[PDB]
RNA sequence: UUCUUAGUUGGUGGAGUGAUUUGUCUGGUUAAUUCCGUUAACGAACGAGACCUUAACCUGCUAACUAGUCUGCUUGUAAAUAA
């Protein structure tokens, strides 16, 4: 057997409600870690983390920044490139801008109306990409201006729950053989691609529930998705006739995250959060369940947190897990080969 | 006096009956989904309404 | 500027302007079905809308009781001929006025015409116009030296909570006769009018009706890579 | 012959929803303007005049109280303009119950 | 014009508001600009002296804090100023320092007390008619 | 620093003994040492929060009344101080020693209540729970402290110290908390 | 004023020659004929609820010289980038 074993890393804690976003810094030199750690939640916050360099006690880091503009919960966050920029979606119907050093937000998108579930930020980081229950896609300046919407003929039924986008590497070397698009999934079920102009390319109906996540593999070949259809969606590029891939996620799928190098495919789910390796064909490489430290408070006792987010760090090798009980877990591997 | 009126729960049967495929253990999610289901005159009513369906969700996945 | 004018003291002696017209105009217009009066303010002008269900009566024949009207004012008051203007204004549907109907069976009744029968009628008229439900008071001596009341009710009605000050229209009258006076009250409940388009009814529903909409299945063609 | 000149509107209703449709399509119209500058609506506290009354028009034993409410709004829009603009953006239909009174300081 | 090193923050109790400015320095604190010393009734002086114990003098000899209460009577004029004095550190700490900071300091704080961070939601109770008061009516007579 | 109440009395010194009485009795929480006798509490808002109020201000609350005393506050905190003082004075050890260890040892256990089971109607045996049997310490002492105080050239400062003490010490002389505490559970006794 | 108590009707079915009755109830449950359940009753209307006004939360939005804050100038008492 190849034995993929979890060491337990560290808690990050002082989120106040569910942990709904996670995003790890950019790797800045190639092959180099990433320091930074942004999470959103409902509670109202965005925080920025200093990381512990081991582990102390049992956490593994604490809290630097407290971003608050917000009147809802934070969504969805996107960093920029620059990694010195975040931006947060929000139920309050807006966007913002933050600079990271400062606590400062720098412009906030406003023009949305029902409520923003999702943010995305383009390659070239002058485009913001934003969706939400107004089963629309808004395209912006980084200026805050809003400058297209989907419209009726394109856009999905019910609401886009998450928009992405679909990574061009850095060097040509890198066998970039498609069109750029932009990926978005939604509450009928629908995983669309759209081009660059807001034409649809490929709407493919995915699921029978509603799907709650879409993340695209590094190489930009394939897409993994995710819903109350209990279902691990992967799709390639090439045929669509057939999904690529399919496998059974117990119960409801809150987040995917693709390993930015290792190439497995890690799921966020009420259960806990399941890792997927798509270099053997089997159905459960690695299981992760979480009893609760919040449990411990003596006399309450959970019926266990189901975790709210996803993220991986530029190396692939540490990964975040943010929960129903505001603690994002951290996790390592180490592997044992027969 | 917490007791919940049939204005309510015939609301609630109603929106798990044509909804329980959208629907979920969170509240906040239902009022939302609640809102763009249906016409509900009142903040207050709907949020109502969106906690006692909650309510039956949680007692639907336990059984009958 | 005229004189400086409390905001306060102001705008209640704009109240109890309109509430003199509306007394004066009842009194005076009484036989056309007179319901509401509109007043428009300006440095130039004063806009009187009389909303009223005969308007032909209001005119008269060739502004007899227009003119009587316009000056009436312009003595009462003191006013300038560009001062005071009067329109009336039809009210389209004769069934969601309540004092026009208390006008009708005012009449109705002054004519010995039985109580019942009279009642009836009304009341058929005005959920022929769509009101949901409708009721009529009839209070006093009918039968006998003894008062009696009589209620009448078709139709839906509601009485108590805010929708009662929305929906529910209602006017009274004094009906005289040589026994004394005799009195009558009518509600009409209006009905629901979800849109602007017309002059009906209340345009905020009942805030009980819960509808959830079931949903729908429709055309879907998606976009798959071809296989060769 | 340019006119640089401070705009004083102060609207004043019983009812809300008049003095709001009348305050926003001023600050709407007058934005649609180029000459145009606006210090926005300036809501003033809530004047509410309340007389409480006893009911029975006897002394029939129980007291009872009736407390009657007359809610006055009082709104401020600035503007910098000239006659003409001021003319153009009080160009719209408004609800009875509104007051509306405007002055003009000249500004150099 | 250089956005200051300021924080402010506000406290309450009954009709009584307390705004409190936070900037770093050399430790004073001024209610209406006087010392704590001369705060109307002596006692509960020690009331505004709580959080500052509480969290020890170091927190507090680096930093001026001046707060202006305007308000309804003595006693709930105090506890404005006790409110925005604490949450107002826990905004510095905030703005200024780390998170964590914030944190500790928030549950350091409302382990003791909670009426520091959280203000009373009880205000006045209106008077309904036929009694002195806004539930005692009118005696009766039965008999 | 571990707070003194009015500062010059550690609370460390303080230990409840018998079990009814150390969830009932403020003293011991980081919440309820507290230089100032004086919270604005909102310990009425549901059945036992009443609990969770420091002692002292209890005592200060009973304190509060008649008609021309209602809700001067200040004057309470005073005469407790004070009356703290002349008891530290008098003994020599924590004056809140000497309080706590007089509403521990002064309050009913035995009380007789009507209990209609069909035909009998007669006094019956009951017992007393822990909160009512601190309220009605209090109570107690406190009252017996105007009745004594009223006409008096003794303050109430001094009446309410007199009684503390008494209250410990068990005194059924001296000690009107007492004085009424032992008839009660004599009656009670008689009841059975 | 009963009484702010929780009451009151009708249609179609069931029972009485009939006035009438069931519905509108043993029992839980609610502040509530509020609901659950029982169920020769099934569904509904009024009343209660829903509603509306005031008070309590927003370091997020929209703004304000008929609110305040700060910033920079200054003035006074002071050795005064103190207060
Ligand atoms: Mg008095
Ligand atoms: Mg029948
Ligand atoms: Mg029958
Ligand atoms: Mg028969
Ligand atoms: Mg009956
Ligand atoms: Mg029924």
């Amino acid at each position: 057997s190849l034995d993929i074993q979890v060491v337990k890393r560290g808690i990050l804690e002082g989120h106040s409600d569910w942990v709904t976003s996670i995003v790890a810094g950019f790797s800045q030199k190639e092959n180099e870690d990433s320091p930074v750690l942004i999470s959103g939640s409902r509670d109202k916050t965005v925080m920025i983390w200093k990381l512990y360099e081991e582990e102390q006690n049992g956490y593994f880091g604490i809290p630097h920044k407290a971003l608050t503009g917000h009147n809802h919960f934070v969504s969805d966050l996107a960093l920029s490139q620059e990694n010195c920029f975040a931006i947060s979606s929000s139920w309050d119907k807006t966007l913002r801008l933050w600079d990271l050093r400062t606590g400062t937000t720098y412009k906030r998108f406003v023009g949305h109306q029902s409520e923003v579930y999702s943010v995305a930020f383009s390659p070239d980081n002058r485009q913001i990409l934003s969706a939400g229950a107004e089963r629309e896609i808004k395209l912006w300046n980084i200026l805050g201006e809003c400058k297209f919407s989907s419209a009726e003929k394109e856009n999905h039924s019910d609401w886009v729950s998450c928009v992405r986008y679909s990574p061009i590497m850095k060097s040509a070397n890198k066998v970039q053989p498609f069109a750029p698009y932009f990926a978005s999934v939604g509450w009928d079920g629908r995983l669309k691609v759209w081009n660059t102009n807001f034409q649809i390319r490929y709407t493919f109906k995915a699921h029978e529930s509603n799907v709650n996540h879409l993340s695209i593999s590094p190489n930009g070949k394939y897409i993994a998705t995710g819903g109350k259809d209990k279902k691990l969606l992967i799709w390639d590029i090439l045929n669509l006739t057939y999904p690529q891939r399919e496998f059974d996620a117990g119960s409801t799928i809150n987040q995917i995250a693709f390993n930015p190098k290792l190439q497995w495919v890690a799921v966020g789910t009420d259960q806990g959060v399941k890792i997927f390796n798509l270099m053997t064909q089997s159905k459960a490489p690695v299981c992760t369940i979480e009893a609760e430290p919040i449990t411990k408070a003596e006399g309450q006792k959970g019926k266990n947190p189901q975790c709210t987010s996803l993220a991986w760090n530029a190396l692939g090798k540490k990964l975040f897990a943010g929960f129903t009980d505001g603690v994002i877990r951290t996790f390592s591997f180490e592997t044992s080969a027969n | 006096g917490r007791v919940r009126t049939k204005t309510v729960k015939r609301a609630a049967k109603s929106l798990i009956e044509h909804y329980y495929s959208k629907l979920t253990n969170d509240f906040h999610f239902n009022k939302k989904i609640l809102s763009e289901v249906a016409q509900v005159p009142s903040k207050r009513l709907r949020n109502k309404i969106a906690g006692f369906a909650t309510h039956l969700m949680k007692r639907i996945q336990k059984g009958p | 500027t005229t004189r400086a004018i409390n905001k306060k003291k102001k705008f209640v002696a704009d109240g109890v302007f309109n509430a003199e017209l509306h007394s004066f105009f009842s009194k005076s217009l009484q036989d056309a079905g007179y319901a509401g009066i509109e007043v428009r303010r300006t440095p130039t002008k004063t806009e009187i809308r009389i909303k009223a269900t005969k308007p032909q009566q209001v005119i008269g024949v060739e502004g007899k009781k227009h003119k009587e009207l316009t000056q009436f004012l312009q003595k009462r008051f003191g006013y300038s001929d560009d001062q005071i203007q009067i329109w009336a204004e039809p009210i389209k549907f004769k069934g969601l006025c309540a004092s026009a109907q208390v006008e009708a069976m005012n009449y109705k009744l002054l004519k010995d015409v039985p109580v019942r029968l009279a009642a009836n009628y009304i009341i058929k008229s005005v959920i022929q116009d769509g009101a949901k439900g409708c009721e009529i008071i009839i209070s006093g001596k009918l039968k006998q030296q003894r008062a009696k009341t009589m209620k009448f009710k078709q139709g839906y009605m509601i009485c108590t909570g805010q929708p009662k000050n929305d929906y529910i229209d209602v006017a009274v009258r004094h009906v005289f006769f040589k026994q004394g006076i005799m009195g009558v009250k009518v509600k009409i409940m209006l009905p629901y009018e979800p849109n602007p388009a017309k002059k009906f009814g209340v345009k905020t529903p009942i805030p009980d009706n819960v509808i959830i909409h079931p949903p729908k299945q429709i055309t879907d063609d998606k976009e798959i890579r071809t296989a060769v | 012959e340019v006119k640089k000149v401070r705009v004083r509107i102060t609207l004043t209703c019983k009812n809300l929803k008049s003095v709001e449709k009348a305050t926003s399509e001023i600050v709407s119209r007058a934005k649609k303007t180029e000459q145009v500058e606006v210090k926005g609506p300036v809501r003033m506290p809530t004047k509410t005049l309340v007389i409480t009354v006893r009911k029975s028009p006897c002394g029939e034993g129980s007291k009872t109280w009736d407390r009657f409410e007359m809610r006055i709004y009082k709104r401020i829009i600035d503007l910098t303009c000239n006659v003409p603009d001021v003319k153009t953006i009080t160009n719209f239909r408004i609800d009875p119950g509104v007051e509306i009174e405007l002055t003009m300081t000249a500004d150099q | 014009q250089q956005k200051p090193q300021l924080v402010q923050t506000f406290g309450r109790k009954k009709n009584a508001v307390a705004v409190a400015s936070v900037r770093p320095g050399k430790g004073l604190l001024k209610v209406n600009g006087s010392p704590i010393d001369m705060i109307n009734p002596q006692i509960l002086q020690a009331k505004i002296y709580e959080p500052i114990l509480l969290l020890g003098q170091q927190k507090f000899a680096n930093l001026d804090i001046r707060i202006r209460v305007r308000g309804s009577g003595y006693t709930s004029q105090v506890y404005a100023i006790r409110q925005a004095l604490s949450k107002g550190i826990v905004a510095y700490h905030a703005k200024y320092v780390d998170e964590n900071s914030k944190r500790e300091i928030k549950e350091q704080l409302m382990q003791y007390d909670r009426s520091l961070l959280v203000a009373d939601p009880r205000r006045m109770e209106p008077k309904k008619c036929g009694g002195r008061g806004a539930r005692s009516k009118m005696q009766k007579a039965y008999r | 620093t571990q707070p003194k109440l009015f500062g010059k009395w550690n609370y460390d010194e303080v230990k409840i003994q018998d079990p009814c009485f150390q969830n009932y009795i403020a003293c011991t929480t980081t919440k309820s040492q507290v230089f100032v006798p004086h919270t604005a509490g909102r310990y009425q808002v549901k059945k036992f929060r009443k609990t969770q109020c420091p002692i002292v201000e209890r005592l200060i609350g009973t304190l509060m009344f008649h008609g021309r005393n209602a809700g001067k506050k200040a004057l309470c905190i005073k005469v407790v101080k004070n009356a703290f003082e002349i008891i530290h004075l008098v003994t020599g050890r924590n004056p809140l020693e000497v309080f706590v260890g007089a509403v521990q040892n002064a309050g009913p256990r035995e009380d007789s209540t009507r209990i209609g089971t069909a035909g009998v109607v007669r006094k019956q045996a009951v017992d007393v729970a822990p909160m009512r049997r601190v309220n009605l310490a209090i109570y107690f002492i406190i009252k017996g402290c105007r009745e004594s105080a009223f006409k008096s050239m003794r303050s109430i400062a001094e009446t309410l110290a007199d009684e503390i003490i008494n209250a410990e010490k068990n005194n059924t002389q001296s000690s009107w908390a007492i004085r009424k505490k032992d008839e009660i559970e004599k009656v009670a006794k008689g009841n059975r």
